[PDB]
C-alpha cells in the first residue's frame, strides 16, 4: 500500500497513466494470505482427467506442429518466419512448463506422486531446471513476498542507498559494475533478465547450502539437467551445426525466457506497490493481495500458457489446481473487489517498465527513472562533497 | 552456508505427517 | 523436367558441372528440390542396361531419356565436320573422335582407343 | 534415340526443346517431376 486511500478519480488517472486496469483499496495489517480461501466452494479442488490431459498436450501439439513447420523447411526458411516458429514453439513449452512447475508444488495430480514428480522433472529438463531447487526457491519466495533484503528469488527491486554505496565504492559510475547495471536496467533485455535467474540457480553447484538428509535427492535434481545438456544438445549440433542449433533450440529458449520474465516482473512490480523492510511496516496478506498484480490475455494464450498469469488465485489457496484458476478469480473478485490490482498486455506498460520505472527510492516508496535518480545522486555526491570542502 | 538446513526441516515436518 | 501435354525427360551430363548449373537453375524457383538434390556419378553401363528394357515397366507415357554434351567438344566437332567441306552448324549424337593409324597395341593385339575429348586424343 | 544441337548460348531438340543459354533455359514448346 503505497497511494492508499484517496479519491477513486486520481486513481483512476494514474491507472490510465500506467495502463493499471485497477488500482487496490486499503488493506488492514493483521492477516494470513491463506484467510481467503475459506470463501472458494469445496468443488473448486476438484480433480478431472480430461482438463489436465488438456493442459498438457495442447502446448505439446503447438510445438510439435511448429517443429513439423521448421523440419519441413528445416533452413531455407525466411527471418520472419523463423521467428514465427520460433515464438510458438517457446509458448508451447511455456505451457508445458507451467504444468511443470504445477507438479513441483505438489498440486497436478497428488494421486500419483511419483509420477507426477517424474513428469516435472521431465519437463523441466529441456530448459536446464532442477526441480528441486525450484521448489525451495519459490517457496522462499512465496514466504518473503515483496520483503525488502529477503525475497532475493523475485524480482528483488535495486535501491537508493546501495547504488549510492556502488557509487562510491567504484569511485564513479565509470566502472563495470555501474555501465552493466545501467545496460540491463534500460534496454529489452531486461525483459530476458529472468536469464540471470537461471544462472543462481545451481548454488554454486554446493550441497553445503541444504539439509544432509535431502542430498542424494538435491543431486538427482542436478542429474536430469546436466544429463540433457550432455546427451541431447551434442546429438543436436551433430546432426544441425551451429546454425542448426541457434534454431531448433537457442531461439525457443529466449521465447521461453522472455515468457517467464515479463510473466513475473508485471506480476510483482507496479509503482502504487511499495517494499518494505520487515519490522518496518511488513505484513503477509497485505504484501500478498495488496502488492500484486494480475494481468489479462486472450483466450487462446490463456489455453496455450495454461493460465499461467493467474498468481495470486493460487497464493491464497497453495494447493489450487490449474484448470480452476480462471473460475476461483471469478469468486475473488466479487469479494476483495476494491482492493485487487489488474493489468493487460500493452507495450506501453513494458515501455514504462524500460523507460519510467527502473529505480525504487524508498523515501517516495516508488520507482524512477534511471539517468534522473543517476544526475541526481550525482548531485547528493556534490553536496556531499561541499560538506567536505572544510 | 547452512541457507536452506530450516526450511527444508520444517517442509519435511509439515509434509510428511 | 516436365513441359505440356504430359512429357517428361531425363538428361545424363558428360561434366557434372552442366548439372550443377541445372539444379541452380532450380534454386532460382524452387529451393525445396535445390536442397533436395544429390549428384550421381554412373558409367555408360547401367543407363544403356535400361535403354534396353521396356521403359513402360518402370513407368514412361513420354519420358525420353537423352544426353548433354558439353558445347566445347561439340563446337570442336563442327569445326572438324566443316573443314572437310560441308559447313553446317548442327550436330546429331554426342561427339566422339578418332585418329586414323592410331591404335593402342597390347601384348596380344592392338585394340582402338575412342575419344570423346579431342584434347586427350591429340 | 538422336538430339539435334546448334551451336549459337546453343539451342537443343529432342525428337522439351533444352536451350543451353551460357545457365541454362529449360524451355517448352519447369522440373517438378521425379522417378517412381
Ligand atoms: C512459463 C510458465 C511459468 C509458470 C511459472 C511462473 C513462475 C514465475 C516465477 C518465476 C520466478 C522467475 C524470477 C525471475 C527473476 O528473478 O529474474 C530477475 C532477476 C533479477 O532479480 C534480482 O536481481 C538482483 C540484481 O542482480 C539480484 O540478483 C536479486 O537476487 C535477483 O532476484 O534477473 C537477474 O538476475 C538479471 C541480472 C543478471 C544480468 C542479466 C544478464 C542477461 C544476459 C543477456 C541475456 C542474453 C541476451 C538477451
Ligand atoms: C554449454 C551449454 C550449452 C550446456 C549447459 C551448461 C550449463 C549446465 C552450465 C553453463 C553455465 C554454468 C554455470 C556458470 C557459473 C556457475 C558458478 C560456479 O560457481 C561459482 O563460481 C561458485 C561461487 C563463487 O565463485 O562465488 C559453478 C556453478 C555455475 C552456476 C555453473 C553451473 C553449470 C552451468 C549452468
Amino acid at each position: 500500500t503505497s497511494l492508499d486511500g484517496l479519491p477513486e478519480t486520481q486513481k483512476y488517472v494514474y491507472a490510465d497513466e500506467w495502463g493499471f486496469s485497477r488500482v487496490g483499496a486499503d488493506f488492514p495489517p493483521g492477516s494470513h494470505p491463506s484467510l481467503f480461501s475459506q470463501l472458494l466452494p469445496q468443488a473448486l479442488f476438484a480433480f478431472d482427467a480430461r482438463a489436465a490431459v488438456a493442459a498438457v498436450a495442447v502446448p505439446l501439439a503447438a510445438m510439435a506442429a511448429g517443429y513439423g513447420w521448421l523440419w519441413y523447411m528445416h533452413s531455407i526458411a525466411p527471418v520472419w518466419q523463423q521467428a514465427l516458429c520460433a515464438a510458438l514453439i517457446g509458448t508451447g513449452y511455456a505451457g508445458l512448463f507451467k504444468v511443470a512447475h504445477e507438479c513441483a508444488m505438489m498440486r497436478f495430480i497428488p494421486q500419483m506422486p511419483g509420477l507426477q514428480a517424474a513428469l516435472g522433472t521431465l519437463l523441466m529438463a529441456p530448459a536446464l531446471y532442477s526441480l528441486p531447487s525450484w521448489r525451495l526457491h519459490h517457496l522462499h519466495h512465496l514466504l518473503h513476498t515483496n520483503m525488502l533484503w529477503q525475497d532475493v528469488w523475485g524480482w528483488h527491486p535495486l535501491t537508493k542507498v546501495e547504488l549510492a554505496d556502488e557509487m562510491v565504492r567504484s569511485g564513479g559510475s565509470g566502472g563495470a559494475a555501474m555501465a552493466a547495471a545501467r545496460l540491463v536496467l534500460t534496454t529489452p533485455i531486461k525483459l530476458f533478465a529472468s536469464v540471470g535467474h537461471w544462472l543462481r540457480s545451481w548454488d554454486g553447484l554446493d550441497l553445503r547450502h541444504f539439509h544432509p538428509a535431502s542430498y542424494v535427492e538435491v543431486l538427482s535434481g542436478w542429474a536430469a539437467p546436466l544429463a540433457f545438456a550432455g546427451l541431447v544438445l551434442p546429438a543436436v549440433v551433430s546432426a544441425g551445426g551451429l546454425s542448426g542449433f541457434v534454431s531448433c533450440y537457442l531461439a525457443p529458449w529466449l521465447v521461453f525466457h522472455f515468457w517467464l520474465s515479463v510473466l513475473s516482473l508485471t506480476a510483482h512490480t507496479a509503482p502504487h506497490i511499495p517494499w518494505r523492510a520487515e519490522g518496518d511496516g511488513w505484513d503477509a496478506g497485505r504484501a500478498a493481495v495488496a502488492g500484486t498484480v494480475t494481468l489479462r490475455l486472450p483466450r487462446p494464450l490463456e489455453v496455450l500458457l495454461n493460465n499461467a498469469n493467474y498468481m495470486l488465485p493460487q497464493a491464497v489457496a497453495p494447493g489450487l489446481p490449474m484448470w480452476s484458476a480462471p473460475a476461483a478469480y471469478a469468486v475473488l473478485a466479487a469479494r476483495l473487489g476494491p482492493y485487487l490490482t489488474e493489468a493487460s498486455m500493452s507495450l506501453k506498460l513494458l515501455t514504462n517498465h524500460v523507460t519510467r520505472w527502473q529505480i525504487y527510492d524508498e523515501e517516495a516508496h516508488t520507482y524512477r527513472p534511471m539517468e534522473e535518480v543517476v544526475d541526481e545522486i550525482e548531485a547528493d555526491l556534490q553536496q556531499l562533497a561541499a560538506a567536505a570542502q572544510q | 552456508f547452512g541457507t536452506y538446513y530450516f526450511l527444508q526441516k520444517l517442509l519435511s515436518k509439515y509434509l510428511d505427517v | 523436367v516436365a513441359g505440356e501435354n504430359n512429357t517428361q525427360l531425363g538428361f545424363f551430363f558428360f561434366r557434372k558441372e552442366d548439372a550443377e548449373a541445372l539444379i541452380e537453375k532450380i534454386r532460382e524457383e524452387n529451393p525445396r528440390l535445390a536442397r533436395d538434390s544429390k549428384i550421381l556419378r554412373v558409367p555408360m553401363d547401367n543407363v544403356y542396361e535400361v535403354f534396353t528394357t521396356p521403359r513402360e515397366q518402370t513407368g514412361l507415357q513420354g519420358i525420353h531419356f537423352r544426353f548433354m554434351p558439353d558445347m566445347k567438344q561439340v563446337a570442336h566437332a563442327l569445326q572438324l565436320y566443316k573443314d572437310a567441306g560441308v559447313p553446317t552448324r548442327q550436330f546429331i549424337g554426342v561427339p566422339v573422335f578418332q585418329a586414323e593409324g592410331l591404335t593402342v597395341t597390347t601384348r596380344d593385339m592392338q585394340y582402338v582407343p575412342l575419344f570423346l575429348c579431342k584434347e586427350d586424343l591429340d | 534415340x538422336x538430339x539435334x544441337y546448334x551451336x549459337x548460348x546453343x539451342x537443343x531438340x529432342x525428337x522439351x526443346x533444352x536451350x543451353x543459354x551460357x545457365x541454362v533455359h529449360v524451355f517448352r514448346k519447369x522440373x517438378x517431376x521425379x522417378x517412381x
